[PDB]
DNA sequence: ATATATATATATATATATATATATATATATATATATATAT
DNA sequence: ATATATATATATATATATATATATATATATATATATATAT
């Protein structure tokens, strides 16, 4: 009766939906294929009221909702998308990563060199507020569990052979970090008071 | 008088010949939500004067 | 201008995707929306290498893996499906449930949904195969563990106050006689393995 | 002594039900015009 | 034979009833993390 959708477009769209975000440095072929068929991809996704956001400066593609503009659900909710509200420590680590990513993008370029930090560097930042949990093993366990949870959130990579993670570009793509800024101001105020 | 976050408690003090034995409970809310589950519970049972 | 699909179509397809099946008896509006543009649903699932299953005798709509130019190989490897693959014990209990469903159907017909059996009714039907754990609570735990998953696949409702469950019509297609014969052949292969 | 599984707590997001407000449709009331029957 | 009086019909207006849409409350399901018990 009528033609099918092209195989590679289907495969790449499904891949991105499975992963949410992807990198040209990771899968450049799918990256180029999607960017050569953005109309087809969005047409595939708009029935879901979904779409894709891209960052060629940092070489990242990612999904994005495409519902009707600004309904009463400004704190939006979508059928196919179950939303999350992270805890004190999760968002604390996210703010730490945000600040150091901001610093890196100035001292090492806006994703020109993938943002990196060592475990022994993140741990002191957490220790500023949480203090020593009791042992170095406990510190590493805490930070590694949090980093794994964020990796499941697509925010960070696992530490390298030198215990250095890579910050995914998606961190730059958060919606309203003003809450992160207020939280970090509150945290620094609290530690300054509680010392 | 107590619609918001609140805490409530009760404790009766039975005894015999000086032997205290106390049956007490504690019920509290976290928010204006008034579900049966919203009321978090804990009973007590002790025979120590402290 | 834009290829935006009609909002009602998006609603119905999003719900169907969210739960993977749609019964007219429960949500007639979305079911009739789907059957009003079933080719739209097909052409939207086709990008995802998925297809729409239809059974109007039971007023049911469900999603099924499509055949790509490769018939999905082992279709359970399809990227989008969130769940695991079916296993032996699940198939055993599915067969028993389908036996009761066909009995109830001969009793009252196919399109209705009033069929039920109790926890104690199920317990011997599987206990014959699975041996005796040693306590009634343990076999109840076994049955409830199976039922939780099978509900996760949409086959059955949750255990009710009467310790019963309601058979969902979709089981008519998971227990397809053609698929039952194929599973019988696979069981003969398992015998060869035992050999 | 360690690892794994389970249960519980936090908790949040979604779905369903119910009540109220608004819009629309129908009906009844009133008034005027026309037809017709009766009287001169 | 014509005039007039009265009954009947119609059109419009407004009042009311009913249907539907939306807002809000409640209940449950997921869901994920952590603590504890038990098995090896």
């Amino acid at each position: 009766s009528e033609t099918r959708t092209l195989q590679k477009i289907r495969e790449a769209t499904q891949e991105l939906l499975k992963y949410g975000l992807l990198e040209e440095a990771s899968k450049p072929n799918l990256y180029r294929i999607v960017l050569s068929h953005p109309e087809e991809v969005t047409r595939i996704l708009e029935p879901l009221d979904l779409d894709i956001g891209i960052d060629e400066i940092r070489g990242l593609l990612y999904v994005k909702v495409r519902l009707d503009e600004t309904p009463a659900q400004d704190e939006w909710a979508h059928p196919l998308v179950r939303r999350q509200r992270l805890n004190l420590e999760q968002s604390l680590l996210v703010a730490i990563l945000r600040q150091h990513f901001v610093a890196w993008e100035q001292e090492s370029g806006t994703g020109a060199s993938q943002a990196q930090i060592a475990i022994d560097d993140l741990l002191p930042q957490l220790q500023i507020y949480l203090g020593d949990p009791g042992s170095e093993s406990k510190e590493r366990t805490r930070l590694l569990t949090l980093l794994d949870q964020l990796k499941g959130h697509g925010l960070v990579t696992s530490p390298d052979a030198h215990e250095r993670i890579v910050i995914r570009p998606i961190i730059a793509h958060l919606a309203d970090p003003i809450n992160l800024q207020a939280l970090l101001a509150w945290l620094r105020e609290q530690i300054a008071q509680q010392t | 008088a107590r619609p918001g976050k609140t805490v409530t408690g009760i404790a009766a003090t039975l005894e015999r010949e000086g032997k205290q034995v106390r049956l007490g409970a504690l019920l509290w809310f976290d928010s204006t939500s008034s579900s049966v589950t919203d009321m978090k519970r804990l009973w007590l049972f002790s025979d120590n004067p402290g």
